[PDB]
């Protein structure tokens, strides 16, 4: 399957104190329909976190992802309302 | 033996137990976390962790 439309989070385990810059990485299999792992990358962004009476994440807007982007990254909710 | 401290840029949190005692309830205090503090009413307090 795909990278459905939808919605995760994370969870920190280990704190790794590296010190280092790293270059590259490598991920390990063994082998020998549309099953992958995909990569990008990590940019130096910011976005909007909104939370939950059990707290916990449910919604999220980049800030320099689009005009509407940065409106929410401003406004400070995600209802949002029209105007400039 | 000999315990050498390395304290380079890394963070520090291999560290000593300082004074855990019994929890002040319902004693206006402040407090010490590991490095937060504020007048606290510290009981028991009705809310779901994670
Ligand atoms: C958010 O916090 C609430 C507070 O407890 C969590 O509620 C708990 O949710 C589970 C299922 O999500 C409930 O289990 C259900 O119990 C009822 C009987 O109470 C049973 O009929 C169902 O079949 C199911 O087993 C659990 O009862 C409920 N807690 C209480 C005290 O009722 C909730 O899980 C938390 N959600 C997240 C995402 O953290």
């Amino acid at each position: 399957r795909d990278l459905p439309q939808g919605f995760s989070a994370l969870e920190p385990l280990v704190d790794l104190p590296i010190g280092i810059n790293i270059t590259r990485f490598q991920t390990l299999l063994a082998l020998h329909g549309a099953a992958a792992y995909y990569v990008g990358y990590l940019q130096p962004r910011t976005f909007l976190l909104k939370y939950n009476e059990n707290g916990t994440i449910t919604d999220a807007v980049d800030c320099a992802l689009d005009p509407l982007s940065e409106t929410k990254c401003t406004l400070k909710s995600f209802t949002v309302e029209k105007g400039i | 033996v000999v315990l050498s401290f390395e304290l380079l840029h890394a963070p520090a949190t291999v560290c000593g137990p300082k004074k855990s005692t019994n929890l002040v309830k319902n004693k206006c205090v402040n407090f010490n976390f590991n490095g937060l503090t504020g007048t606290g009413v510290l009981t028991e307090s009705n809310k779901k962790f994670l």
